[PDB]
RNA sequence: AUGGUGAACUAUGCCUGAAUAGGGUGAAGCCAGAGGAAACUCUGGUGGAGGCUCGUAGCGGUUCUGACGUGCAAAUCGAUC
RNA sequence: UUCAAAUGAGAACUUUGAAGACUGAAGUGGGGAAAGGUUCCACGUCAACAGCAGUUGGACGUGGGUUAGUCGAUCCUAAGAGAUGGGGAAGCUCCGUUUCAAAGGCCUGAUUUUAUGCAGGCCACCAUCGAAAGGGAAUCCGGUUAAGAUUCCGGAACCUGGAUAUGGAUUCUUCACGGUAACGUAACUGAAUGUGGAGACGUCGGCGCGAGCCCUGGGAGGAGUUAUCUUUUCUUCUUAACAGCUUAUCACCCCGGAAUUGGUUUAUCCGGAGAUGGGGUCUUAUGGCUGGAAGAGGCCAGCACCUUUGCUGGCUCCGGUGCGCUUGUGACGGCCCGUGAAAAUCCACAGGAAGGAAUAGUUUUCAUGCCAGGUCGUACUGAUAACCGCAGCAGGUCUCCAAGGUGAACAGCCUCUAGUUGAUAGAAUAAUGUAGAUAAGGGAAGUCGGCAAAAUAGAUCCGUAACUUCGGGAUAAGGAUUGGCUCUAAGGGUCGGGUACGAUCAACUUAGAACUGGUACGGACAAGGGGAAUCUGACUGUCUAAUUAAAACAUAGCAUUGCGAUGGUCAGAAAGUGAUGUUGACGCAAU
């Protein structure tokens, strides 16, 4: 046979990411001194949109606690940031929407989004619009904090994560239908390459695990299992269950 | 092309100056046997491929 | 490509040790449908610019031929 | 007179895409089209730029937001959330 | 001499035109130089203090 | 009804190729390629275009006198007259609320 | 089988440019008017939306299974589209 | 296509003249990009090539011809390419572009044995290559050749770099004044450092303004018709880069305080966060006047001549109009799960280092004055003959300018400018062909099948069904009218009143009425046939280049599956290697 298009994208040859007009890499500010122990105020200049994402992003700019320097942060905005705001960016900065604030120091409850989960990456998990976390209980000694993932996943990272409090802005983009073959042109025109979709039920068997007969059909069972090879992984991959979603999660 | 490199219009003038017929007294040399220019070439037909 | 107004300055740059040539034309105009004057312009050339100084005024302009120094090189035409 | 009896914003669709498609469509073309009221400066002025960006055109602010609506239920309740953590963590 | 004949009102029958009514001329260039005189009127009145500001505006929103 | 041609070897209708028609004193039409139009400069923080400056060339603001661009005022070329205004007005206050809030935490402390 | 050369055709992505008459229809927003047990309904303007439509340039290539078929041409030509 | 003359041994084919035509401005015209390479131009010339011819030629022989500080390249960066320090690999080499590098260089001093050692502080990015359509310092007109010109000549400019003096400006209140203000001016100290702006950006819709063209009136010239008429038809009347003054929608400042709300756009937005109004400030796109510059160019008249040739005169003026065409520009609106590059470079601001004044100092962001601006390209075609198709091939090949009429129309048809009149010709008019057509009566009986052809067709008025996702169907179906001429009515601008109207000027737009003709009139051109149903694909879109355009593929919508980063999916011989990933479940991957 030949090989077959999931195959073909890890040579990363025409399948990159578009990133002319990506604003930039929007992470959280550094942890260096000046966020372990006091804080440090900041301000909102501009909101902008970010080609590829549907979540604005923000310009917080602040003061070098080094040099005289106005080292300026590229975040993803929070519902409710405005330009003109402060941000605060500390330890014992206060519990409001636009600061920046570790997990072991947040009440249980509390709602953050762009979340460390190592801390120091400078932004992690709760990135995409109307997504945030959730704190369910800190761990004192041997400090850790039991949060909730937007996929629904408990996961428990070290206790001096970092997270803007809040939640992203853009929630709800995907409640309006696209309507048109043209409008997904538009979403993947800045994203990636990976529309439109050939079935692979309508291909030739050199082609495709799925092609050839003389009707349409898959042949085989289309679940698929872990240890399979680099080829033989196109389908429903290490699917536990199928068919349609009768009852709840049962995580 | 106008607009061209100093390559391409050096390469130009050697082609023009080796564009022409035998010399008649070359002929006319002991024991000679060129009877004419065998590498002329003409724009219209063949090309030089530069 | 320039134009001075004052007669006063004219004269102090027809001097300025950088001017060589100087020219003088004439042009019949008309300003009232009455009768015609003569119009005539001084151009003295500067190593950077063209100053012509317009004089409408016949007596006047007779008194600015002879006002010039004996060491420029005046062209009429 | 009334154009248009229920197409709405809607009609430049004409007869494509499915009637019920195209109110789903409807609902959140009225929203993200609207003009929103100016927290700030208190002006009907509020217009949406591009997906959760909503600039009021008077006194030149920007708010963060919704993809459609300037301010979605979910981050509203948020909101009073934090407020009630906070306004106990200094109790 | 056809120009000239067609200032008198020859030759522009039905039989004479191929256009529609709107590409003839634009219903809304017709639009635009009825209400532009409207109000070059309306704003001569004012100013003449022949209309109160009062009367010059229930008319505005009228024409 | 003379038609004219580009006068460079740039054969295409791109942005800095605009040509413009001119009659010229021998009696013809001759296509007069043309610069592009100038920007003009902006307040920093209000982001309005600030009076009182010259609309040039980012290279010709080279050649021209200091007083086209730029205005008396302190921030003069570089803010607007109410935005240095306003920051006028914002550092005395809270320049003036620092002396208060300094003598009003002091008393504080002294009382206990 | 080994080692090389090709994306000057063509396929797809990206970067930077460039091109695209004249009509028909008449969406949101806005104005005025009319009927009115209220509630609300109706009419006339305005406006100029749509992977809308007639139809040029352009891009294409349905039928004549037309011409040609030792051609103009190793795929073209006319009409229709 | 034709007639004639010239040349020659020889003319259907060369040249010249005349006549008849065509391309008809998204040209058979004038320029370029890629490509070619001398095809460009002159002279001589026809053995070969131009599938006839040949005196001609893009042929043959011999020569001539491409002139830049300003046009390009040269510089920047984009997607990308790619050294280095290293890490793999037996190895040719692979990864990787700031990475586990001691990675580099600018200002000012100090000595004037003097080279730059030595006083110092500042700097942390980081090789380089990569666009003749992106970004970008600066040149215009007239003339000139056989053949070149934004490059030569004449004139008039500007930019960069570098030396440099005078005038000007400023100071004993040491580093300017004026305005309430928006702000202004000829300048009017400002090191390190930091901040801001320009560079710097989508598309469509309609509206305002400008420019060129188009149309048109008077006047001063020239040409054409003139049996008759025509104050007539055609044609010239132009003003560059650069400079000074002024000119602006928007925006902003001062006064003042608003409901009986007002202002206002074609489009409905704005005002107690200060509306209306009164008065000012600013951008200089753009326009006007003036310098350039009439001395140039254009159009005519008169007087001499083998002649290298000329000379002398005039005039080159003043307006009008617009849903016009093309193009630039402004203020807005629509649209997006799309919101529509980067850097070099240039400027400004904050800051106060240092340097400075009186018998004298300081500014080269003011003016004037001085010198230099290297290298390579530049001719020509750009295509039914210069490129690619075995060729001088009915194919293919990116782009700029675009006159008048008819007409909605850069439709179709005719014409002006410009360019062609090229494709072997002659004689006859059999069959059969290719292309174009018409047919009495019938009207699909022909044929697999209405294939082919015909019919309908523009515009205005009237009228319009089933069904429907209420948006459509729909131009459904189905009727009437359409010329010419003479009239009628309505639709505008600008000026005119002690603190109703009148005059003048100018657009084609619609409606109506008589009359008139062999009942004709979208008179050529141009231009839907319609209806009732069944199968199938929802639609728009895409593919088998060269036998299949479809019920195939795509698509939205629907649904499922895997994965929280020590991960999912995938790539790699390997790697301190990679794609998604500048990503983070409203995501990525697979169906
Ligand atoms: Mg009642
Ligand atoms: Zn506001």
């Amino acid at each position: 046979g030949r090989v077959i298009r999931n195959q073909r994208k890890g040579a990363g040859s025409i399948f990159t990411s578009h990133t002319r007009l990506r604003q930039g890499a929007a992470k959280l500010r550094t942890l260096d001194y000046a966020e372990r122990h006091g804080y440090i105020r900041g301000i909102v200049k501009q909101i902008v949109h970010d080609s590829g994402r549907g979540a604005p992003l923000a310009k917080v700019v602040f003061r070098d606690p080094y040099k005289y320097r106005l080292r300026e942060e590229i975040f993803i905005a929070n519902e409710g940031v405005h330009t003109g705001q402060f941000i605060y960016a500390g330890k014992k900065a206060s519990l409001n929407v636009g600061n920046v604030l570790p997990l072991g120091s947040v009440p249980e409850g509390t709602i953050v989004s762009n979340v460390e989960e190592k801390p120091g990456d400078r932004g992690a998990l709760a990135r995409a619009s109307g997504n945030y976390v959730i704190i369910i209980g800190h761990n004192p000694d041997e400090n850790k904090t039991r949060v909730r993932l937007p996929s629904g996943a408990k996961k428990v990272i070290s206790s001096d994560a970092r997270g803007v409090i809040g939640v992203i802005a853009g929630g709800g983009r995907v409640d309006k239908p696209l309507l048109k073959a043209g409008r997904a042109f538009h979403k993947y025109r800045l994203k990636r390459n990976s529309w439109p979709k050939t079935r692979g039920v309508a291909m030739n068997p050199v082609d495709h695990p799925h092609g050839g007969g003389n009707h349409q059909h898959i042949g085989k069972a289309s679940t698929i299992s872990r240890g399979a090879v680099s080829g033989q992984k196109a389908g429903l991959i290490a699917a536990r269950r199928t068919g349609l979603l009768r009852g709840s999660q049962k995580t | 092309a106008a607009q061209k490199s100093f390559r391409i219009k050096q390469k130009m003038a050697k082609a023009k100056k080796q564009n022409r017929p035998l010399p008649q007294w070359i002929r006319l040399r002991t024991n000679n046997t060129i009877r004419y220019n065998a590498k002329r070439r003409n724009w219209r037909r063949t090309k030089m491929n530069i | 490509a320039r134009e001075i107004t004052d007669i006063k300055q004219f004269l102090e740059l027809t001097r300025r040790a950088d001017v060589k040539t100087a020219t003088v034309k004439i042009n019949k105009k008309l300003n009232k449908a009455g009768k015609p004057f003569r119009q005539t312009k001084f151009k003295v050339r500067g190593s950077s610019s063209l100053y012509t100084l317009v004089i409408n005024d016949a007596g006047k302009a007779k008194k600015l031929i002879q006002s010039l120094p004996p060491t420029l090189k005046v062209n009429r035409l | 007179a009334k154009r248009t009896k229920k197409v709405g914003i809607t009609g430049k669709y004409g007869v494509r895409y499915g009637s019920s498609l195209r109110r789903q469509v409807k609902k959140l073309e009225i929203q993200q089209h609207a003009r929103y009221d100016c927290s700030f400066c208190g002006k009907k002025t509020v217009k949406r730029g591009a997906a959760g960006i909503w600039t009021c055109s008077c006194c030149k602010k920007t708010v963060a937001g919704g993809a459609y609506t300037v301010s979605t239920a979910a981050a509203a309740t948020v909101r009073s959330t934090i407020r009630r953590l906070r306004e106990m963590v200094e109790a | 001499a056809h120009a000239q004949s067609k200032r008198e009102g020859r030759h522009s029958g039905y039989g004479k035109r191929k256009g529609t009514r709107e590409a003839r001329l634009p219903s809304q260039v017709v639009w635009i130089r009825r209400l532009r005189v409207l109000r070059r009127l309306l704003a001569k009145y004012r100013d003449a203090g022949k209309i109160d500001k009062h009367l010059y505006h229930v008319l505005y929103k009228e024409s | 009804a003379q038609r004219v041609t580009f006068r460079r070897r740039n054969p295409y209708n791109t942005r800095s190729n605009k040509i413009k028609v001119v009659k010229t004193p021998g009696g013809i039409l001759r296509a007069q390629h043309v610069k592009k139009l100038a920007t003009r400069p902006k307040c920093g923080d209000c982001g309005s275009a600030l009076q009182g400056i010259s609309t040039l060339r980012p290279r010709q603001y080279a050649t021209v006198s200091k007083t086209h661009k730029t205005v008396s005022r302190a921030y003069g070329g570089s803010r607007c007259a109410n935005c240095v205004k306003e920051r006028i007005i914002r550092a005395f206050l809270i320049e003036e609320q620092k002396i208060v809030k300094k003598v009003v935490k002091e008393q504080t402390e002294a009382a206990k």
